[PDB]
């Protein structure tokens, strides 16, 4: 979730 | 003419002969004694009366839904649940293991030779009147019948849990470590040694192989980076034996742990994604480690992708397919006050039931696209041309089929089915009923018990005649499955105890091992115990595309 | 460099490099914590306050032998104290197992191959400045320096234990199963690959060789008869390869299992012994079980010889050993209730202790003979000369030499001596205080602590100038006996918890394996109980001559 969040922005 | 040909023993017993027309049960610890193990003692009897059946227990850990999520976010309560799930399954699997094929009896030969798959059930004697021992016809029913009429798929039949293509190609590419036939020896043979999850599939089975697939340089694998994407290297540069149909472009024959991923885009997807997962776990202990050198830096990334495999495969893989509003939990530790073997030998058994081709659907949709069985085996260029990212997102949306049920299996992969069946026979395979003793389930009295059906069930009858003589994998694929499930109870009732012991099992799981130092200090160990199917994808997929095992 | 060279973690703490000069200790489940792993927990310093040191043990097992007269009858509690005796070594191990030669950390590598002999204390890493980390100096003493000053024999110390010819012969015979080192890839390497009892000696390594030295019918292994006697086959008449010199005639190049044990007839009588106890098992269990075949015949009687000698090795072979007046006793189900891992993998160091040639005598006397190691060694026809009968007699009434105690090595075997230096050193093996420290023991603080004498104990130091620099083989040569005792305190806590996962360890004595059935019924069972090296020699050797491993 947390790296996904970041990641994706 | 074995007197054991009928299976006499209960309740694991063991069938000894005595003389030519003559046997004995040995009891020996099986909590029941007489001439066939089945006068219970006090205590056996006690017990029977406490334990909840496996379909009980399934239904509580799949309502109530509200106390499992106070549950879940009360570590202590969480860990003191997957405790019980891990020590209920424990008692199941033999290990030391014991059967193979070949043998009947326990034996040094089937003890010590790591080229065999092991058996939860021995083979049924060869000289045995029946197939399945003394019951049934001379013969078993004809496959080709079998398979048509109840498991071959006319409409296709999504899965209920929402099963998708990445979690379909994850089941092949993760199990393909650990069953690999033999094929010039057997069905009953394996050429994975390991007989567990060691990712030889990304590093070979060989020093020779791995040696060929390494960069020896910051203990990374080697690697081509064509259009600015990361893939495995080539056979030409890597000299990895490996023979692709002579047209495939050079670059595109890639070089790989399993010699067998390269056909399959959705294969060397995963193996592209695990490849790029190592070469960044290196670059992080090359960053803690500066002091460190190529092999450390390798060996100890090859410990923590295990570790992320484990993780992934219990807490995300086992956790969907089991519909449990309880968070399975990987944690070595739960283990550590219990009797436990870490050790295990891949059971043939377990290598059957796992022939969840069901699951694939008739045609593969990416982007646009959209491929069939035959324009999508051998084709590495899909993937380059689409890139990960568009395969993940893609095979996030498409749904599996569901396996369980009956008739779902693709026409497209039916000799694949025949096979299952055909070679189980020749692995000469106790029937459906005597597997489900033996991991403690009720049998089932006829085959609309089975079904839960009648059309299936009329047609099975008339096939097999007795409920006693059907066939475990057939029966599988076939099966009543639970409440809007993939599967049905006796494929999670076998498969658990065979995926505990391969995934607990592993040595990084035992205590001298289960420490920080063992994966290069508290990030690599984190880097285990962080690990998702999420997380791989996003730090090796551009783009981080959203993912999961179901469907939305 | 490695900052890790001085083995700074105590009790087992982990060390790991965090820096080009740093480090740091993972103290995980040591009991301790602290930079060092020293500092204590509470329940810890309670624990370490109960426990009796090895020699208060050894004194109240070696005493009070009238008590230990009723305990030993005393079924109970003859039990209960073997299970003490059992535990108390337990927690030693690693197993799984952890490191190798090669691999100072734990790695997949290091688990998976097989063909390494694990390691109790991990290789001192090659970049540290001195030979045992940073102690001492950039270079060991002579080892024939060593040799010489304190290991070589002037006169003649007997074993004031008793031990005779028997017991050195079966030691030899015995342990050539599982130390079989690959001397092509290094003295780190083995070939036993089954790493354990698995009676591959008398068998074969491959299922090839073992096809050559079978018989196929009656379960049997070929066999010659030579004036009326039963005989190992011929390696013309099966074509299993052995190592003879050229001169040696072709009646005289038995076959047998081991291909080395036709270099001492020594070792030739015990193959001939254990071929003839094969048959003998056949013939019991055709017997029993007319209705089977030749290969369940084979395969169940070397599941019983298998027993057999763990039952002879603990029984009569250890307990001569230990000098204890309590009754060791061999019995699978006292581990039962215990965590225990099923399951062994052969330490370096199991082989470097094992190194018991002062054992050897000056001469060999059989009957009215004595022969020099010369004209013994490779020479068959002495055997066939006297008879297993003559040479029984005479093995059974010759001593053997004092091992611990100092300066008994026989000159002979010098160069075999020296190899032990030279090759531990080549392993990196780290020193004897660290190894004493690994098994719980107290490190020397003296030279003089160590021998228990000052002649020997100054030439050490005038060789070593540290204590904390002395190696472990050949202190253990040199090491102050226990009160008229073959050994001294690190031989016997050395060798007992690898003795006890070799023996204890093996699969047969596992649950699923430790039941009648295994060993085709209560009559096969019954074998493996009431082994001991008097029946195995009055069985199959004419006259049943009295025999025991101590000189009477
Ligand atoms: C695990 O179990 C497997 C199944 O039993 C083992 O594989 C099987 O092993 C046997 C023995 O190696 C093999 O048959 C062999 O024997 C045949 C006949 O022996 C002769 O040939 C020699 C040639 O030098 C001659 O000197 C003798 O007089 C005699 O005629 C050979 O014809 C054959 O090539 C082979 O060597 C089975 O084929 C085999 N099948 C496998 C390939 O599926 C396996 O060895 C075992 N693993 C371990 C580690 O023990
Ligand atoms: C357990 O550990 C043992 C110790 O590491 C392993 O044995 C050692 O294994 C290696 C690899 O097999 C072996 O070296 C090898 O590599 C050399 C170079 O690779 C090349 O040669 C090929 C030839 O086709 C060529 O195509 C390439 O371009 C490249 O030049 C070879 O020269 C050498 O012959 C060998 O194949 C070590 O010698 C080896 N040492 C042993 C003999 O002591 C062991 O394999 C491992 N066990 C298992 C089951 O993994
Ligand atoms: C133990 O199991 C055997 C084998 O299943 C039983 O033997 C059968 O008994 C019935 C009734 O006598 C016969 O119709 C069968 O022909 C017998 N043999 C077989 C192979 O089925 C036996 O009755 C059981 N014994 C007990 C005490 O329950
Ligand atoms: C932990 O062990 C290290 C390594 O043995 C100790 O470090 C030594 O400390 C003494 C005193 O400061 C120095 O003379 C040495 O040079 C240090 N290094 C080495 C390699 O010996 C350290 O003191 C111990 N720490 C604790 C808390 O006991
Ligand atoms: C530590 C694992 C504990 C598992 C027991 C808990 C739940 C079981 C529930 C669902 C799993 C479904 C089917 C079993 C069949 C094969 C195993 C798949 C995972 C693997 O390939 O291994
Ligand atoms: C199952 C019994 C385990 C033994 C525990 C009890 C007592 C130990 C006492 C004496 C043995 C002496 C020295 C140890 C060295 C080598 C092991 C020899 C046995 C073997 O080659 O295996
Ligand atoms: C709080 C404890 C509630 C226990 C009630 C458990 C009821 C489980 O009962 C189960 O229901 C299934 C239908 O979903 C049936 O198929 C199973 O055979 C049945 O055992
Ligand atoms: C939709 C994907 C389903 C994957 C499940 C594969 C289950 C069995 O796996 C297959 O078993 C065969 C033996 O019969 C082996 O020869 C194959 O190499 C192996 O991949
Ligand atoms: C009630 C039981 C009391 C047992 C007390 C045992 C004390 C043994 O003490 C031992 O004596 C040996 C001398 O033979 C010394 O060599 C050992 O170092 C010493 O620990
Ligand atoms: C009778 C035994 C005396 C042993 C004392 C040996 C002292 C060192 O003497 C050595 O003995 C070796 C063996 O004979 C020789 O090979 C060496 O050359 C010699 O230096
Ligand atoms: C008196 C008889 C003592 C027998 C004990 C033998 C102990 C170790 O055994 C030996 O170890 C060597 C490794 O250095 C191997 O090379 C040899 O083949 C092996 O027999
Ligand atoms: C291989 O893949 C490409 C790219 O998707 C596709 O256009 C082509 O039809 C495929 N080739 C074959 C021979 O199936
Ligand atoms: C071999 O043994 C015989 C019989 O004991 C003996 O007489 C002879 O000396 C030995 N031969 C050699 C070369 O040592």
């Amino acid at each position: 979730t947390k790296t996904a969040t970041i990641n994706a922005s | 003419a074995n007197p054991c040909c009928s299976n006499p023993c209960q309740n694991r017993g063991e069938c000894m002969s005595t003389g030519f027309d003559q046997y004995k049960c040995d009891c020996t610890r099986t909590g029941f004694y007489g001439e066939n193990c089945t006068t219970p003692e006090f205590l056996t009897r006690i017990k029977l009366l406490l334990k909840p059946t496996p379909n009980t227990v399934h239904y509580i850990l799949t309502h109530f839904k509200g106390v499992w999520n106070i549950v879940n976010n009360i570590p202590f309560l969480r860990s003191l649940i997957m405790k019980y799930v891990l020590t209920s399954r424990s008692y199941l699997i033999d290990s030391p293991p014991t059967y193979n094929v070949h043998y009947g009896y326990k034996s040094w030969e089937a003890f010590s030779n790591l080229s065999y798959y092991t058996r939860a059930l021995p083979p049924v004697a060869d000289d045995c009147p029946t197939p399945m021992g003394v019951k049934g016809n001379k013969e078993l029913p004809d496959s080709k019948e079998v398979l048509e009429k109840v498991l071959l798929r006319r409409e296709f039949i999504p899965d209920p849990q929402g099963s998708n293509m990445m979690f379909a190609f994850f089941a092949q590419h993760f199990t393909a470590q650990f069953f690999k036939t033999d094929h010039k020896r057997g069905p009953g043979f394996t050429r994975g040694l390991g007989h567990g999850v060691d990712l030889n599939h990304i590093y070979g089975e060989t020093l020779d192989r791995q040696h060929k697939l390494r960069l020896f340089k910051d203990g990374k694998l080697k690697y081509q980076v064509i259009g600015g994407e990361v893939y495995p290297p080539t056979v030409k540069d890597t000299q990895v034996e490996m023979i692709y149909p002579p047209h495939i472009p050079e670059n595109l024959q890639f070089a790989v742990g399993q010699e067998v991923f390269g056909l399959v885009p959705g294969l060397m997807m995963y193996a592209t994604i695990w490849l790029r997962e190592h070469q960044r776990v290196c670059d992080i202990l090359k960053q803690e480690h500066p002091e460190w050198g190529d092999e450390q830096l390798f060996q100890t990334s090859k410990l923590i992708l295990i570790g992320e495999t484990i993780k992934i495969v219990i807490e995300d893989y086992v956790q969907h397919l089991s519909g449990y509003h309880f968070k399975l939990k990987f944690d070595p530790e739960l283990l550590f006050n219990q009797q436990f073997q870490y050790q295990n030998r891949i059971a043939s058994e377990f290598n059957t039931l796992y022939h969840w081709h069901p699951l694939l659907p008739d045609t593969f949709n990416i982007e646009d696209q959209e491929y069939s069985f035959k324009q999508f085996l051998y084709n590495n260029s899909i993937l380059l041309e689409h890139g990960l990212t568009q395969f993940v997102e893609s095979f996030t949306r498409q749904i599996a089929g569901r396996v369980a049920g009956g008739r779902n299996v693709p026409i497209a992969v039916q000799a694949v089915a025949k096979a299952s069946i055909d070679q189980s026979r020749e692995m000469k395979y106790q029937s459906l009923n005597e597997y489900r003793k033996r991991f403690s389930l009720k049998p089932y009295t006829s085959f609309e018990e089975l079904t839960g059906e009648k059309e299936m069930a009329a047609e099975l009858k008339a096939l097999y005649s007795d409920i006693d003589v059907m066939e475990l994998y057939p029966a599988l694929l076939v099966e009543k499955p639970r409440p809007d499930a993939i599967f049905g109870e006796t494929m999670v009732e076998l498969g658990a105890p065979f995926s505990l012991k391969g995934l607990m099992g592993n040595p990084i799981c035992s205590p001298q091992y289960w420490k920080p130092s063992t994966f290069g200090g508290e990030v690599g160990f984190k880097i285990i115990n962080t690990a998702s199917i999420q997380s791989l994808i996003c730090n090796n997929v551009k783009g981080c595309p959203f993912t999961s095992f179901n469907v939305q």
